[PDB]
């Protein structure tokens, strides 16, 4: 079902702030990289076919089914 | 003698309050020791040479109790308020009677820093990155809190303007700003904003260099005290990847360094760090005093071991030619 | 140029204030050592501060944070 | 004598109205504030408004307030005179 495109994701919380399934962990910010980088974790136990977060993402980084 | 010029220096909790009593007129230079960062841009700028810098690393780490980052001789201070205008992270305030009052600005006798902050609300998307990466607590994002971490601000389905189908255009629920008296112009939020909607310009310009080969290892005081977290300990490589290059001991990110000076004031080394500012960015016209202050801020500096004993209790740096 | 005071009565000679001081670590652990003077040396089981005239300390707090049974008080105010 | 025809100090008080430094007044035994540029009291005989150089921050607001009178010279030094 769910699939993110880490190629086009900026790790903006506006995708994990909506659903209770999407929890976005920003691993600690270090000037090493100087960038934001984390992971998007989706759990089945909370989803729906709502698909709101597909278009809530600023980018098109989320396709769900 | 005479008593009524009562000079007092009280440490009321976390605020060091420096005062000058009269019958009805007071003068309160109040330093908020939770926000000071140990830079000396308050000691370099003091027209009357009263503010000195103390145990920056210890105080900024919490291991010192009987002192603040800075000591102000309130008998010498003149309550001009130049330190309050020229402190990049506003951790110094002047209260004349009982109110934060700056006569020199009221008369326009001194320029102020142009941090120039702004967030084009027609481009910001209520993301959470700018509040997350901000080294200081200076992003005031006013957004209703949806099902993420709380009860719905409106509803998961009302976070997107949906007609219940297709989305109608754009959502942008709420409003995000930058507390302009707290931003230090690090640019972590502009460099990492997803939609390039943040406009901040560094107050200082110049260059800082790190001679990694002179850091004595386990001294991450510079890392601990950097306000804009520009400094890092370069992560040791794994095996089968070292490739004969061992590692650096310390380095900096010039994209985020704001040329404050806390690193130089804190390093116990000899000349690991080289700091030199070239141009401060201001609004307000100028003054002969401001030209003197520019000349004072723009002299290159570096650490020093074994400074003179007669000034024990404070910091003295090296003048670089 | 601050002043450090070591409570000799509860110092155990652990030597983790000598090893952890970044001014002590300048001699052997730096490329082209600048200054080779040392704040602490454990003589007769307790840490002695050779930095009598308070010229080399930098208020780092690496030594206060290092001692296992807090015994080093760092003074951030002029002696 | 120095060439300013418009004059020197007329005791208007604009300088001390704009000075931002505030210090105790030794005439009032310290009970009262006075700016860096000041007179002890309103009945001083030379009404000429000394500048307290130990406490002045050279902000230059006083000279702008004085204006064309040009009575304020912030770089003045101790002059020595010999009298028989
Ligand atoms: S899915 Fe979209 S909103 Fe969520 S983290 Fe990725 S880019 Fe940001
Ligand atoms: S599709 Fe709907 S329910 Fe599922 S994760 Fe996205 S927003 Fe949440
Ligand atoms: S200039 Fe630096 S040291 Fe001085 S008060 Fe401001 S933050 Fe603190
Ligand atoms: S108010 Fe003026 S004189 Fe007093 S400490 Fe600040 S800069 Fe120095
Ligand atoms: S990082 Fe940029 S887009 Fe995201 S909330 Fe901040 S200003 Fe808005
Ligand atoms: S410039 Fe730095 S301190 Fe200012 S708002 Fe952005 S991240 Fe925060
Ligand atoms: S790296 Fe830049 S911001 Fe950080 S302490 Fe050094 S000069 Fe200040
Ligand atoms: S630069 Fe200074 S604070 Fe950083 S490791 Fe070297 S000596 Fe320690
Ligand atoms: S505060 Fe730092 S420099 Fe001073 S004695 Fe302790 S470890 Fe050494
Ligand atoms: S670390 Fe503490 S206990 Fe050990 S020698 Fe130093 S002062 Fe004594
Ligand atoms: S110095 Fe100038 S402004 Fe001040 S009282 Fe004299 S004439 Fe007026
Ligand atoms: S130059 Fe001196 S007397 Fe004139 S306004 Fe500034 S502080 Fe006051």
């Amino acid at each position: 079902e769910f699939k993110v495109d880490d190629e086009k994701c900026t790790k903006c919380g506006i995708c994990g702030n909506l659903c209770e399934a999407i929890n976005v962990l920003h691993k600690p910010f270090s000037p090493e990289i100087g960038k934001v980088e984390g992971e998007v974790i989706w759990d089945e136990a909370y989803c729906d076919g709502c698909n709101v977060c597909a278009e809530a993402c600023p980018s098109e980084a989320i396709k769900v089914t | 003698s005479t008593l009524f010029p009562k000079y007092s220096k009280t440490t009321d909790g976390s605020k060091v309050i420096m005062e000058q009593r009269l019958l009805q007129q007071v003068n309160n230079l109040i330093l908020d020791n939770d926000i000071c960062t140990g830079c000396g841009i308050c000691s370099e700028v003091c027209p009357e040479e009263a503010i000195s810098v103390g145990a920056v690393g210890g105080v900024r780490r919490g291991l010192v109790d009987d002192a603040a980052s800075i000591h102000v001789d309130e008998t010498k201070c003149s309550y001009c308020g130049v330190c309050v205008i020229m402190c990049p992270f506003s951790a110094l305030a002047l209260k004349v009677d009982g109110e934060e009052r700056l006569p020199i600005l009221e008369k326009e006798g001194f320029p102020t820093y142009d941090k120039g902050t702004a967030i084009d609300q027609d481009k910001c998307v209520r993301c959470n990155i700018c509040d997350d990466v901000c080294p200081r607590d200076a992003i005031d994002r006013d957004v209703p809190l949806f099902e993420g971490e709380d009860k719905e601000g409106l509803a998961k389905g009302q976070a997107v303007e949906l007609k219940i189908r297709t989305v109608v255009g754009q959502k942008k629920l709420g409003n995000v700003n930058i507390i302009d008296e707290d931003c230090c112009t690090c640019r972590w939020c502009a460099i990492n904003c997803p939609t390039e909607a943040i406009t901040v310009n560094k107050i200082f310009e110049g260059e800082i260099t790190f001679h990694a080969e002179k850091c004595p290892g386990g001294c991450s005081t510079c890392v601990d005290v950097c306000p804009a977290n520009a400094i890092y300990l370069p992560t040791p490589k794994p095996a089968k990847d070292m490739k004969g290059q061992i590692e650096a001991k310390i380095a900096v990110n010039k994209d985020f360094c704001i040329l404050c000076g806390a690193c130089v004031n804190a390093c116990p080394g000899e000349d690991i760090i080289y700091l030199r500012r070239d141009s401060v960015k201001i609004k307000g016209k100028e003054t002969d005093l401001f030209k003197k202050i520019k000349e004072k801020l723009f002299t290159p500096r570096t650490s020093k071991v074994k400074e003179q004993p007669s000034l024990a209790g404070s910091v003295e740096l090296k003048a670089v030619s | 140029a601050f002043a450090v005071h070591v409570n000799m009565e509860r110092c155990t000679g652990c030597n983790n204030c000598v090893v952890a001081c970044p001014v002590n670590a300048l001699e052997l652990n730096t490329v082209n050592p600048s200054s080779t003077d040392k704040i602490y040396k454990v003589i007769n089981g307790d840490a002695v501060i050779l930095d009598v005239k308070h010229e080399l300390c930098a208020g780092c707090g690496i030594c206060v944070d290092a001692c296992p049974y807090d015994v080093i008080q760092l003074s951030g105010q002029p002696p | 004598a120095k060439g300013i025809v418009g004059g020197g100090c007329n005791g208007c008080g604009d300088c001390s109205a704009v000075c931002p430094v505030i210090k105790p007044n030794p005439f009032e035994m310290g009970m009262a504030p006075r700016k860096a540029i000041y007179i002890y009291h309103a009945q001083v005989m030379p009404l000429i408004y000394t500048v307290d150089f130990d406490s002045c921050v050279k902000c230059g607001l006083c000279v702008e307030a004085c204006g064309d009178k040009k009575a304020i010279d912030l770089e003045m030094q101790d002059e020595f005179i010999t009298v028989k």
